[PDB]
RNA sequence: GAUGUCGGCUCGUCGCAUCCUGGGGCUGAAGAAGGUCCCAAGGGUUGGGCUGUUCGCCCAUUAAAGCGGCACGCGAGCUGGGUUCAGAACGUCGUGAGACAGUUCGGUCUCUAUCCGCUACGGGCGCAGGAGAAUUGAGGGGAGUUGCUCCUAGUACGAGAGGACCGGAGUGAACGGACCGCUGGUCUCCCUGCUGUCGUACCAACGGCACAUGCAGGGUAGCUAUGUCCGGAACGGAUAACCGCUGAAAGCAUCUAAGCGGGAAGCCAGCCCCAAGAUGAGUUCUCCCACUGUUUAUCAGGUAAGACUCCCGGAAGACCACCGGGUUAAGAGGCCAGGCGUGCACGCAUAGCAAUGUGUUCAGCGGACUGGUGCUCAUCAGUCGAGGUCUUGACCA
RNA sequence: AUUCCUUGUCGGGUAAGUUCCGACCUGCACGAAAGGCGUAACGAUCUGGGCGCUGUCUCAACGAGGGACUCGGUGAAAUU
RNA sequence: AAGGAACUUUGCAAUCUCACCCCGUAACUUCGGAAGAAGGGGUCCCCACGCUUCGCGUGGGGCGCAGUGAAUAGGCCCAG
């Protein structure tokens, strides 16, 4: 249910009581409501809010129409959340309480194309026992004539990164509302200045 | 070792492969002065103009 | 971080000068004796971890002799130790205290400092023979 | 990957002898013709060296002299040009794209003050 | 990837300063005494590490210095957060005449 | 007219005749620890010593250290120790040349993937107008391991010694994902020290060469694991062995012959990821609108909404793609300020016979960090992009 | 360098030693110029063990340079 | 980083060692050797003093993490 948008600002050291907590600083700036999707409107229950501000001079006629219909003023980013309401618009105030466990989604830093070691954790090869250009390669890719083919899904070199990743049960250390900042324990995927969606827990714990 | 093709590739195949070697013709603009043609954000190679006049003659 | 093959010096009068690691264990110390393993694998021993070890150099005259095997508990890593404040400890040399299967040390006293983490793991007697609980 | 600078298919020493030669040259004669890239890569090294020479003290001469090994050019950039750039907050240069060469297909370019 | 006008610095530094503390002007080479409080179960003991400062590192809440001591015949180094709750106080004991800023070389002696 | 052969390495995936872990009948099952059998293949199944080993014995652990298939899986993937070429030697056989599935030392393992198959990434067209965005999830993939301690409880049980189910709590190991704040690594010219030599006229100061950094000492951002955060579940629905309810055939009895309930780490759902080329091509919000063309020119042109090309960049990346900025402009560089690294510049003065020391100087220098600023280049411009087929039905003026 | 039975048996070293060393003698199938048993020294010989040191390894990282990739120029091959 | 042969058929490979001076040096032996066995120290700049000069000894002072300051440059041992 609960959810909001913001940007990953960075990681830092703070102390609650006497242990050094590592904290990721998130800015969940205010989100306007824009679209409210219901059953008889769209089939399914959801709300579409928006995050980063955007000047008119950069906004499509159709997009302007969109935003204008709910009179909101325009945003570089829209996203949906299944099963959500209140009224007005949405700041991380109230929406999160300190101590509450949340789920943080982002887009992992992308690594480009990566061999089987870096990508999958292959074992590599003998750096020295006569190994002949087989230091980093993935060994064998199959059996023999049964089944004369290569398994579908077989892990091998490829585009590692730039993927959507959700970390579960991160703990809301601090909330400075009206700076729209959530101090969150641990680590969120994706680089500084990246987009993150924060959510209630998926799990009860 | 020493891989090799199993079978001659048909004229048809070979040519299907080539379906992407189309050169891309320049987008060409006409110099606002001396009037022949130039590339966007390059110096017009006829006169030498890039607003006043940079390369020589 | 200790692992099989990894020699350490000995921090007691037990009589082993030098022991070489052999296995690592994730046993604790609970209720009756020591406990029995935390699983099969576990590759690195650090400070307040029991390991198993074989004696390699010993004192002529003393309880424990060259080749003896025997459990030991790890009291000085060169590796770093991170306490929950951010503080980090780290000692120039790697060292342990040979023990029995109740955990209590085989020696009369511990030599050199020991990591306060031994207190966490309820190694009272070791923690008490110790010149300093850094 | 926020790293910066160009490998320019060269060893560290080469890379340096490049930027120094092409700096010395641009300063020796107000404008030069060069690969568009080598230009891109030259702009901020020379612009900075100018800002150094813009100090006028002997330190800033000796400084410039390490990167620029020809007396006459040093003397030029210290005494003649840096003092001219006096009032401009950097941007001491600019780059023009001439275009494609015959031998090896490469967009050349023009860089100047 | 969300392009928002934002001083990342000042936002960070905001937070980061409620957790920042400055200690005396000691330098690498200087001998120093760190009076730390330790918790032994319910009890709060006071233990006191004193040695050479071989490196200062970081800044903001992250700043840290590194004391090296010899204790009971064994080399030991420790690393403190300027703002560790468990570091009560820091006192310069002697000033060093050091040419570097790191001092690792002292690790043989 | 060649289907490379033992073992290891690397990479997996399957069977179940189940090593562990879960459920259950029986027990020569008090408890605890077992034995055996039935259901169960989700996940897991350690490191070493000896040998070329497969195996097997041993060390030390473990919930367990399962058995097999996949050309005794895997040499256009690596090894090349075993074996089976030429050399040489021993033993043995042979009058000999030679010989042995005896031993021994030595002994070349072939840069380019065409098709299928596989991992990644684009181009095309399709989805009855042209566009910008937001999405349902048909379907598919990943994940699925376990110890220990504590409470219950020194309770049930037990003469006692000992010592629970069940339920609840807590902490790890391995593995996975993300991350770089911390602790560290690296950081090829960011800072300093050092030597031989050649140079910049000489001194002083500097540059080259001594690696493709001459050596050393540090070292930001990035990027990293040994570093840190989080995870495996909870609930539910159908089941297996198995346990029962009601209950005839067969007045008794019977879990079944009609029916009904309880029941596993397995099944389906729930978790995370992809997903309408789901050609069955889906839904929603919005924008443009009803243009021009002697059918000698019945399909095109100029266009709108909107994009692309081109430029400058990017935490995106082989290319392509993706994100941002493109003067109504802070997009990058520069410049300014700050941060941070290095650790006290040059010059001058002083002390000193000198080496050198001190002051000026928390100095000097400057790659990637944080912001500001119109100093530089993002100029000018081109290319492309709708006019919405028909059939039936429903509502409408 | 000779042993089939074979990882012979005991000892040594090792946490653990089918290899190595010593001893034993039951020499499948040693033995005296096809030399026998020793031998200081010599060996890019072979075999085992130790010290030191190390990315050989746990377990891989970061960096560099040369390719691989992209653009312009010239443009092969085995195979079919 | 920590560990240090846990790799493997085998330390294969790669590191450690590295020049010159002084100190010192085993079993064993054909008395030549083994032997550079092993191992330890020194090494740069200034100044004065002495000596046979290109140089070295002695004393005291100086600077750095480090003085064959970069390049050339033995890893050793035990036992078959
Ligand atoms: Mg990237
Ligand atoms: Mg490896
Ligand atoms: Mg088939
Ligand atoms: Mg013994
Ligand atoms: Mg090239
Ligand atoms: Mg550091
Ligand atoms: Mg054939
Ligand atoms: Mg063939
Ligand atoms: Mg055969
Ligand atoms: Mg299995
Ligand atoms: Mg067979
Ligand atoms: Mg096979
Ligand atoms: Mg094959
Ligand atoms: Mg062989
Ligand atoms: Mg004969
Ligand atoms: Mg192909
Ligand atoms: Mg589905
Ligand atoms: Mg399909
Ligand atoms: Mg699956
Ligand atoms: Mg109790
Ligand atoms: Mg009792
Ligand atoms: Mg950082
Ligand atoms: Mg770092
Ligand atoms: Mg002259
Ligand atoms: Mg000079
Ligand atoms: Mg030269
Ligand atoms: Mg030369
Ligand atoms: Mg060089
Ligand atoms: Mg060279
Ligand atoms: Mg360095
Ligand atoms: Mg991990
Ligand atoms: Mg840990
Ligand atoms: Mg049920
Ligand atoms: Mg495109
Ligand atoms: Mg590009
Ligand atoms: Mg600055
Ligand atoms: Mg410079
Ligand atoms: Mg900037
Ligand atoms: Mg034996
Ligand atoms: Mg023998
Ligand atoms: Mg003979
Ligand atoms: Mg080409
Ligand atoms: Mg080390
Ligand atoms: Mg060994
Ligand atoms: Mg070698
Ligand atoms: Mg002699
Ligand atoms: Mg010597
Ligand atoms: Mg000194
Ligand atoms: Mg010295
Ligand atoms: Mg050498």
């Amino acid at each position: 249910m609960k959810g909001i948008l913001g940007t990953k600002i960075g990681m830092t050291q703070i102390w609650k009581n006497d242990r050094a907590i590592p904290v990721t600083v998130v800015l969940a700036g205010p989100c306007p409501i824009v679209q409210r999707k219901t059953a008889q409107t769209d089939g399914y229950e959801a709300v579409q809010i928006g995050y980063a501000p955007k000047a008119e001079r950069k906004v499509n006629k159709p997009m302007q129409g969109h935003f204008a219909k709910a009179g909101v003023a325009p945003t570089r980013i829209l996203r949906e959340f299944r099963g959500f309401a209140p009224d007005g618009d949405s700041v991380n105030v109230d929406i999160f309480a300190e101590g509450e466990k949340i789920d943080a989604t982002g887009t992992s830093k992308g690594k480009g194309t990566q061999g089987v070691m870096k990508r999958w954790n292959f074992a590599g090869g003998p750096a020295s026992h006569g190994s002949k250009k087989w230091h980093r390669r993935p060994g064998s890719i199959g059996q023999r004539k049964t089944p004369g083919r290569v398994y579908k899904g077989k892990r091998m070199a490829g585009h590692m990164g730039m993927e959507r990743v959700t970390v579960q049960n991160l703990e809301v250390v601090e909330i400075r509302a009206g700076e729209n900042l959530i101090l969150v324990k641990g680590a969120i995927p994706g680089a500084n200045g990246g987009l993150v969606v924060l959510r209630s827990a998926a799990k009860a714990s | 070792k020493h891989p090799v093709p199993k079978k001659k590739t048909s004229k048809s195949k070979r040519d299907m492969r080539r379906s992407h070697h189309a050169l891309t013709a320049p987008n060409l603009t006409e110099c606002p002065q001396c009037h022949g043609k130039k590339l966007s954000h390059h110096i017009c190679p006829n006169c030498g103009y890039y607003d006043g006049r940079q390369v020589l003659a | 971080m200790i692992m099989p093959q990894s020699r350490l010096d000995v921090a007691d009068n037990s009589g082993a000068r030098e022991i070489m690691c052999i296995r690592v264990l994730n046993s604790g110390i609970g209720g009756k004796g020591l406990t029995t393993g935390g699983g099969g694998n576990k590759r690195y021993a650090h400070v307040g971890d029991i390991i198993v070890a074989s004696v390699k150099d010993a004192a002529p005259r003393g309880a424990v002799k060259a080749g003896d095997v025997v459990k030991a508990v790890v009291v000085r890593t060169s590796h770093a130790i991170k306490r929950a404040d951010g503080s980090t400890i780290r000692f120039d040399r790697n060292a342990a205290v040979i023990i029995n299967n109740q955990g209590e040390p085989r020696g009369t006293r511990v030599f050199g400092p020991v990591a306060r983490e031994l207190r966490d793991r309820r190694f009272m007697k070791i923690v008490s023979l110790a010149p300093e609980v850094l | 990957h926020g790293k910066a600078g160009r490998k320019l298919n060269r060893n560290s020493s080469a890379r340096v002898a490049l930027a120094r030669a092409q700096a010395t040259a641009l300063l020796r004669e107000g404008r030069i013709q060069t690969t568009l890239t080598k230009a891109k890569e030259l702009r901020p090294f020379v612009e900075q060296l100018i800002t150094t020479a813009k100090g006028g003290d002997l330190h800033s001469r000796r400084l410039v002299a390490q990167d620029i090994h020809d007396k006459d050019v040093v003397r030029k950039v210290m005494d003649e040009v840096a003092p001219k750039y006096a009032e401009r907050p950097g941007g001491y240069t600019r780059i023009l794209r001439v275009g494609t060469r015959r031998g090896d297909g490469v967009t050349m370019a023009l860089i100047e003050l | 990837q969300t392009h928002i006008k934002i001083n990342r610095g000042e936002l960070l530094r905001g937070i980061e300063q409620d957790h920042t503390r400055q200690l005396p002007d000691f330098r690498p080479g200087d001998t120093v005494r760190v009076d730390t409080k330790v918790r032994e179960g319910n009890r709060t003991r006071s233990q006191a590490f004193e040695g050479v400062v071989i490196a200062i590192n970081g800044s903001g809440s992250r700043k840290s210095f590194t004391v090296r001591k010899i204790s009971f015949g064994e080399g030991v180094e420790r690393v403190f957060p300027f703002a560790s709750p468990l570091v009560n106080q820091v006192t310069i004991v002697e000033r060093g005449k050091v040419r570097r800023a790191k001092l690792y070389y002292g690790k043989a002696a």
